[PDB]
RNA sequence: AAGUCAAAGCUCGUUAAUGAGUGAUGGCGUGCCUUUUGUAGAAUGAACCGGCGAGUUACGAUUGCAUGCGAGGUUAAGUCG
RNA sequence: AUCCGGGAGUCAGACUGCGAGUGAUAAGAUCCGUAGUCGAAAGGGAAACAGCCCAGACCACCAGCUAAGGUCCCAAAAUAU
RNA sequence: GUGUAGUGGUAGGAGAGCGUUCUAAGGGCGUUGAAGGUCGAUCGUGAGGACGGCUGGAGCGCUUAGAAGUGAGAAUGCCG
């Protein structure tokens, strides 16, 4: 035992961040999303203490495909039962259901365990163009990142 | 105060008024201690150096002389018909802190 | 002659017991699978007292990740700069620093950014 | 002249050629270091020891 | 010399050796033996020559 | 494979010393023995606790250590005890 | 390194660069020559992995530099030029 | 003192030690509580050793040497 710092539960500070998603490949966003959310770029990190943030994501419409996956990118699912394998969705997803793209893209990027799951409540998505949270208010992250 | 010193091969934090535990030292309990190498002096006006900020020094006392608990290590191999076993006691002097930065 | 053996094994058994206080089961009232048990946690006892070492140089690594990278440095270019302008601060105090002393940290990440400037 | 000998890898797994041209010069561990003058045969077990050695030219 | 201060002359007494007394001594587990092979039964080898 | 390293909180207060109990949460991690080129093996043995349970002795032979005499050493059977 | 003497285990090997045989210039095949490692070797890389690449743990520390391999996120480091 | 150097390891060879019962001499403890049992946050590099609290109610330690029915987790072991 020395001294290190070891952050406490409830003395770190949460903020909330509005970020868009115009124009930008799904990867990209993703990945800039995902660590800011686990609590980096804080350099109170703390690898079992979650010091994560609130991110918003608007215009979950207007996200980019790049090249083909806009017909090739077959997501998958099985139901448990002989014959269930159902690839229903495409690249098609971005019309229908646009929460249902980012809110897996991330849930993949992410740990795996309670602490990974807690972590990833703080998502909200919403593919049109204004959100309903201005009870908290949010302010907004630039991305050349 | 606010200071970082070289000792063993380790740095550490040091303020006028509080112990700090450090490696053996060929001194005897209660008498004088002084520390040659300073990285930074803080609190309000930060003197960073160039390795060894030139003159600067800390004094200091020493309050006893005591080893750590034992750290048993034994080991074995599986499937096959060994053990090595030990003990250790490390030695560590325990000193007071007075009168940083002059 | 007849040694008989009268308490020289209760000793040797009763005092591998002690040693295996609160396992999660029939492994604390058991004289065949204690002795594994405790075995086992020596194995794990020694690799990780050489793991202790490693974390807290990528857990520093990452909190000056953090904290440099807000002043336009990157977790490279500030060590190296570092390096160059001949400061040997420990990651340690490093990491230390820039969760304290934001002031002092910002000094350093300053005379770095002067440093690998020439 | 004169030369400077140090140890930069393992012997570990190359054949006796190697650990026993290193071994006659006095390269027991890594960063370990032999100063020896330079006939033509020392050149010759520097040349056949190359690269496991690096070597100055004081 | 008295009774209870007996000393030996030094180097005249060594002290034996017990085969099979725990794998740290070093001849536990076929003392001292090796493996199978009719050396190693109950009164094996062959006569002598 | 059921632990160890890291650790918030909660209750304590000892052969008095860098204290004891529990443990949210994170990192890492495929028992023991024997036989085998090779083991977690889906090769083979143990239901659990206690008790007993395996290189010894007599007579020869040989080499090292030591001791008493040394061109010498040395008794056996047997008698008194 | 040689010589004299006291005490043994070993005689079922495996894969991988290389050069040859029988095979069908097939086999994690079989049988030899030669080098390493495994057997008797833990730590890093190859997702997990005896035999591949790097390297041989007396012990302690919440210090520092590198090899093989790497640098968006799981996961430490360049969203480098 | 101080420098230099080395310290993975199965079959196996070598060396030094811990512990149990008994015998011999010397010196000791014991109804003001011995052996044995239980608990404790203690000591040595190991095997291991002390100290204190409760139970228990008649014999046991320590030193030097000697002799062994002297050390157990596995035998589809044997007895409860």
């Amino acid at each position: 035992m020395r001294t290190t710092y070891m952050a406490k539960a409830g003395e770190v500070e949460r903020k909330w961040y509005v970020v868009d998603a115009t124009d930008v490949p799904l990867g990209r966003l993703s990945a800039v999303v995902a660590s800011v959310l686990r609590g980096k770029n804080k350099p109170t990190f703390t690898p079992h203490v979650d010091t994560g943030d609130f991110v918003i994501v608007i215009n979950a419409d207007k996200v980019k495909l790049t090249g083909k996956k806009a017909t090739d990118k077959i997501y998958y699912r099985h139901s448990m039962y002989p014959g269930g394998l159902k690839s229903v969705t495409a690249g098609e997803l971005r019309d229908k259901n646009s929460r249902r793209l980012i809110e897996t893209s991330v849930k993949g990027m992410l740990p795996k365990n309670t602490l990974g799951r807690k972590q990833f409540t703080k998502l909200n998505v919403y593919g049109g163009a204004e959100h309903p949270h201005a009870a908290q208010q949010p302010e907004v992250l630039d991305i050349t990142n | 105060m606010y200071a970082i010193i070289k000792t063993g091969g380790k740095q550490v934090k040091v303020e006028v008024g509080q112990a700090i535990y450090v490696e053996k030292l060929n001194v005897e309990a209660g008498e004088k201690v002084v520390f040659d190498e300073v990285i930074l002096v803080g609190g309000e006006s930060t003197k960073v150096g160039a390795p060894t900020v030139a003159g600067a020094t800390v004094e200091g006392t020493v309050e006893k002389h005591g080893k750590q608990k034992k750290v048993v290590t034994f080991q074995y191999k599986p499937k096959k018909h060994s053990h090595r076993k030990q003990g250790h006691r490390q030695p560590y002097t325990k000193v007071m802190i007075e009168a940083i930065n002059a | 002659a007849r040694v008989k053996g009268g308490t020289v094994t209760r000793k040797r058994r009763k005092k591998v017991l002690k040693l295996a206080k609160g396992y999660y089961g029939s492994k604390h009232t058991l004289f065949k699978s204690a002795k594994e048990q405790v075995m086992n946690s020596y194995y794990y006892a020694f690799r990780d007292r050489r793991q202790k070492k490693r974390d807290f140089r990528k857990l520093w690594i990452a909190r000056i990740n953090a904290a440099a990278r807000m002043n336009g440095l990157s977790y490279s270019k500030l060590m190296h700069g570092l390096k160059l302008a001949e400061i040997d601060i420990n990651r340690k105090m490093l990491a230390d620093l820039a969760v304290n002393d934001a002031a002092a940290f910002t000094a350093l990440a300053e005379q770095a950014k002067d440093a690998l400037s020439k | 002249a004169e030369l400077k000998i140090t140890l930069k890898r393992s012997v570990i797994g190359r054949p006796q050629n190697q650990r026993a041209t290193v071994k006659a010069l006095g390269l027991g561990k890594v960063n370990s270091t032999v100063t020896k003058p330079a006939n033509e045969a020392i050149k010759g077990m520097v040349n056949t020891i190359s690269h496991l050695v690096d070597v100055e030219e004081v | 010399m008295k009774l209870h201060e007996l000393k030996p002359a030094e180097g005249s007494r060594q002290v034996r050796n017990r085969v099979g007394r725990g794998t740290s001594s070093g001849n536990g587990k076929t003392a001292g033996r090796g493996q199978k092979g009719q050396k190693a039964r109950s009164g094996g080898g062959v006569r002598l020559g």
